[PDB]
């Protein structure tokens, strides 16, 4: 073996030269972008070799830390466009320290349950913002920003009734949901729905009828899933189709098996991280997008009796991932981006983490496998695959939430 | 009238036409979270808009300043419910309308909210004769736009405009044979229209992509649109495709083609085929030098695959 | 931060 002050590096490995793209000397602007960026990476990645010296990479909690801190109190105007996002940001910088397992001071959290309230509708559901209109994604980043708190005081903020209201008020006959009264329809909706439909226990026998047939029809030739019938599998859409299926335990609605393959072949050979679909390029918040997939494809064909699934990894390359998150996708001033050449932002910061812990962490049944690659300190708190916030938050949001009725419903 | 940044420009707590109505500012609680500290301009359009939205004043002054706050924050889902509200109270001329979206999408095209309100003026017109046109000049900036592929299947399977999309569809894929949208929207047009049951079809349509694969070995999505029309059906239906790979393996050895051979051994297994013995043997062997040489970034989805075969056909 | 230039929106 080598020295603890040592740790060799995939990325580095001399062979790993031969995975840069081959353009079989025939130029497109795919292939132009796609070569600009292998040979940034590239040139990142030799910074972190010193000859037959490889240091350990380090995340920088500390410096991360103090950009969440900051901005969860207040944001400079370049966040204008985020005005009607304003619950995506509490639930962005929160999930971020959760992850980055920094305490939240009790005077922080009930100024956020007090701002989520007043983003709260009175048909149910919650706005970008006090006053706008409910919206089903800025709904969903409201529970689980409100289920990261955990307090009794942040689960009786949301009025359950109204919400169940609410989304039945968006249910589309052919099984779809509305984003938002007269919005636009598309996967997104219908995890949303029920993401914050199970959080809360809210589901009704008849809420989600439909629904897992609508998601199967968004699954695509190539495997993944579209954000309609018919569209171009992408990582974010194939994301909230399974996580929804998972949650209505409707995943066999799916081809596991082309969808496990679509997936697994959007890791880059070279870059080490995801793409969001075929031909296009890297970006760290496919960390969780598409690498999330696996722990939950993992469940899924497990709860079928797979018996040749691995017991200690998920079916991507988890050292090649973090190789590409810690030496790409950090802003030394803190923070985490896309790619190198990008700027910081709150969105990022939340998904490459995300994406991080999950290659840090294998779980199924009774085996638990960790790969913490550098430091021992880079290590982050788990994220559930279906809800992005701690399984330890999604146990007790759903022990508490269950412990009521459904509204008007038995 | 008036836009944002017009040398003219006044805000509105200084115009005489708007001095009858209270502006309504936003309450972010005492002690706020995520503040975001606006412009000047940015919270005067909005602590008006919410007052006309409180008041659910349907005004011609009401919908002009609409067109601010959307020019601020065009991603403002309620700004634009609201503007659509006016639309009709006022009985304004949507077609103006339809100019009005057309330059904001040019503006901000990966904008959710923008292309949806275009949908719905569609969708009242029930008039899609410019589409077709507007959504390739979008196209032409950002072949891969998202919302603009969604739009134009929409306005296609909608209002039935099918015939002439696959030459639109070839001559993009002349333009960059890598652009994994257009392979998409390749599907839709032959799956909506003739349909791939069609033999003849099939046939044009597995040379077209070999032809395509030949010419340029290491694209993904041709690679994966050949396994997309052929693996419903099972790609050990088709056993003169395994010969032609074979041949070009000594030569194009690429992880796809690898992979594709892969594929196929995995559902001649799954059909009783002859030699099974022998096809799990070089199934096998291909996972292996997948896993260890050509493909080693899947290097656990192919140790998968190896133990997976094994599980199903050992015998 | 520049959210205004980045492609990846979700709403
Ligand atoms: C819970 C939610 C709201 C999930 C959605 C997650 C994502 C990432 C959705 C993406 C939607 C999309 C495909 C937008 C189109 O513009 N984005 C791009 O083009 C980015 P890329 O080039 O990586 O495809
Ligand atoms: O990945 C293919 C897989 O997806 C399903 C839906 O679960 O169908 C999709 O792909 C077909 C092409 O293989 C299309 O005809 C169909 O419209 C699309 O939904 C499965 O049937 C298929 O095995
Ligand atoms: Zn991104």
């Amino acid at each position: 073996s080598s020295p603890v002050w040592s740790e060799p590096l995939y990325s580095l490995r001399p062979e790993h030269a031969r995975e840069r793209l081959q353009d079989d000397s025939v130029e497109t602007v795919t292939s132009i972008e796609q070569a600009k960026v292998e040979e940034k990476i590239q040139e990142v990645f030799s910074s972190y070799k010193f000859n037959h010296l490889v240091p350990r990479l380090v995340l920088q909690r500390e410096k991360h830390f103090h950009y969440l801190k900051r901005g969860l109190r207040q944001l400079t105007d370049a966040y204008e466009c985020l005005d009607a996002s304003r619950p995506w940001l509490c639930y962005w910088i929160l999930h971020s320290l959760e992850l980055l397992d920094e305490p939240i001071p009790q005077i922080v959290a009930t100024d956020v349950c007090q701002f989520l309230e007043l983003c709260q509708s009175p048909e149910g559901g919650f706005g970008g913002g006090p006053g706008q209109y409910p919206h089903l994604a800025p709904t969903y980043a409201a529970v689980n920003a409100l289920c990261i708190i955990g307090t009794e005081e942040a689960y009786d903020i949301i009025n359950r009734e109204k919400l169940l209201q609410y989304l039945y008020s968006l249910k589309q006959p052919d099984g779809s949901f509305l984003m938002h009264v007269g919005g636009e329809v598309d996967v997104r909706s219908a995890y949303c729905a029920a993401s914050v439909a199970s959080l809360t226990n809210i589901i009704t026998p008849d809420l989600f009828e439909g629904t897992a047939e609508w998601i199967a029809r968004c699954q695509n030739w190539e495997g993944g899933i579209g954000g309609v019938p018919g569209m171009e599998a992408h990582g974010g859409y194939t994301f909230c189709g399974l996580a929804a299926l998972v949650i209505l335990k409707r995943e066999r609605s799916l081809n596991l098996k082309s969808l496990l393959q679509w997936v697994t072949s959007r890791q880059m050979r070279f870059e080490g991280g995801f793409q969001g679909r075929c031909n296009k390029l890297v970006d760290g918040c496919y960390s969780f997008w598409q690498a999330g997939l696996l722990p939950l494809l993992h469940r899924a064909l497990h709860a079928q009796g797979d018996p040749a699934l691995s017991m200690s990894h998920w079916m991507f390359h988890q050292q090649a991932l973090q190789e590409y998150i810690l030496m790409c996708c950090q802003c030394p001033a803190g923070g985490l981006l896309d790619k190198p050449g990008k700027s910081r932002d709150f969105y990022h910061t939340c998904y490459c983490l995300s994406g991080l812990s999950i290659a840090q962490h294998f779980g199924s049944g009774a085996m638990l496998h960790d790969v913490v690659l550098g430091v021992p300190e880079n290590a982050l708190q788990p994220t559930h695959p279906v809800y992005n916030i701690g399984p330890d938050k999604v146990i007790q949001a759903t022990t508490y939430f269950l412990q009521k009725p459904v509204p008007g419903f038995e | 009238f008036v836009s944002l940044d017009s040398p003219s420009y006044v805000l509105y707590r200084d115009r005489a036409e708007w001095a009858d109505i209270d502006p309504v500012p936003q309450n972010d609680g005492p002690n706020p979270v995520v503040q975001i500290i606006y412009s000047d301009k940015f919270r005067d359009v909005y602590d008006y808009f919410r007052a006309v939205l409180q008041r659910d004043e349907r005004s011609e002054r009401a919908f002009k300043l609409t067109r601010d706050a959307i020019e601020l924050n065009a991603a403002n889902y309620t700004v634009w419910h609201f503007r659509r509200v006016l639309l009709k109270s006022l009985q304004k001329d949507l077609h103006e309308e339809m100019n009005y979206i057309t330059a904001i999408i040019e503006e901000q095209p990966k904008n959710y909210q923008v292309w949806h309100h275009r949908r719905v003026l569609v969708e009242w017109l029930r008039d899609p004769s410019q589409e077709l046109e507007f959504i390739a000049d979008i196209l032409n900036q950002d072949a891969k736009n998202y919302h603009a592929w969604q739009h134009r299947q929409w306005v296609i399977q909608e209002f039935k405009l099918w015939d002439n999309e696959l030459q639109y569809v070839d001559q993009l894929l002349k333009e960059d044979v890598r652009n994994n949208s257009v392979w998409n929207q390749r599907y839709f047009v032959i799956s909506n229209t003739t349909g791939y049951n069609d033999r003849a079809v099939l046939e044009r349509e597995v040379q077209y992509t070999l032809e395509m694969i030949k010419l340029v070995p290491h694209n993904e999505s041709a690679w994966n649109y050949l396994k997309g029309i052929l693996q419903d059906r099972g790609l050990s239906k088709y056993p003169n495709l395994l010969n032609q790979l074979l041949d070009l393996q000594p030569s194009h050895s690429s992880p796809y083609l690898i992979a594709f051979l892969v594929d196929i051994y995995e559902d001649m297994l799954e059909n009783q085929c002859d030699n099974k013995e022998d096809i799990l043997n070089k199934a096998l062997e291909l996972c292996e030098i997948l896993a260890k040489e050509k493909d080693t970034i899947r290097k656990e989805y192919w140790r998968y695959i190896g133990r997976s075969l094994q599980s199903k056909h050992s015998t | 931060d520049d959210p205004t230039a980045s492609a990846c929106n979700i709403q």
